[PDB]
């Protein structure tokens, strides 16, 4: 087949594997600020929920 | 760190009602049907506010009310009501099972001597409301300001960008 063939082949192929390549960068920026500072939808951890609580007035007052 | 403040000696220097356990429970009927307001609006204040260093002005009334009927039963029916407290006072645990007819002298007596009915079974311990005046603590544990919850997870799912991205898989 002719050269174009190749050289359109390697655009496509070389602008794919950049674009995973900066992906994986980010990746592992991303994962590094998130479990670092946790503002983020993954890494967080378990916490006890609220909805346990009760509130009911108890026998003491000032519980 | 902080000032833990404490209201000084002239606030809780309160009559101080004097009688003894006894004698408190000989009246316990009669006294929880003719005094719940001042007793009730206090132990809401107290539930309420949760701060026995604010409520101490209901706790005043609260006593200034029980004098008044101690006076009043002291004034109008002595003699049945000491007989009735000196027979629950013999008893080891003030039970009311065995001083029954002391009981039915002293309830007569405040019957037709200050127009009182004691409460039948199960009245005394039904929730009341009470119309108290003061305003509702809008902070009563004086919690601080909460965290800001976590950004929010939204938006449409497109597949993964070049499929699995990890090593050679390409899809």
């Amino acid at each position: 087949d002719g050269p174009e063939k190749n050289y359109e082949k390697t655009m496509a192929i070389l602008q794919i594997e950049a674009e995973k390549a900066e992906l994986r960068l980010k990746e592992l920026e991303v994962r590094r600020l998130m479990r670092a500072r946790g503002d983020g939808p993954w890494y967080q951890y378990p916490t006890i929920d609220k909805a346990l609580i009760d509130h009911s007035p108890k026998t003491t007052p000032d519980n | 760190p902080g000032i833990v403040e404490l209201p000084t000696l002239e606030d809780l220097k309160v009559q101080e009602v004097k009688v003894s356990s006894s004698v408190l429970k000989a009246a316990a009927h009669h006294y929880g049907a003719q005094c719940d307001k001042p007793n009730k609006e206090f132990m809401l204040c107290r539930w309420e506010e949760k701060d026995p260093r604010r409520c101490l002005e209901e706790g005043k009334l609260v006593n200034q009310c029980a004098l008044d009927f101690f006076r009043q039963i002291k004034r109008h029916c002595a003699e049945p009501f000491t007989e009735y407290w000196t027979c629950i006072d013999y008893s080891g645990l003030q039970l009311f099972r065995h001083c029954r007819k002391q009981q039915a002298k002293f309830d007569e007596c405040v019957l037709d001597k200050l127009g009182w009915v004691r409460p039948d079974l199960g009245e005394l311990s039904k929730v009341t409301k009470v119309k108290t005046d003061r305003p509702l603590p809008e902070n009563p544990y004086h919690s601080r300001a909460r965290p800001e919850p976590n950004p929010e997870a939204e938006g449409d799912l497109k597949p993964a960008k070049h499929g699995s991205r990890l090593f050679f898989w390409t899809m």
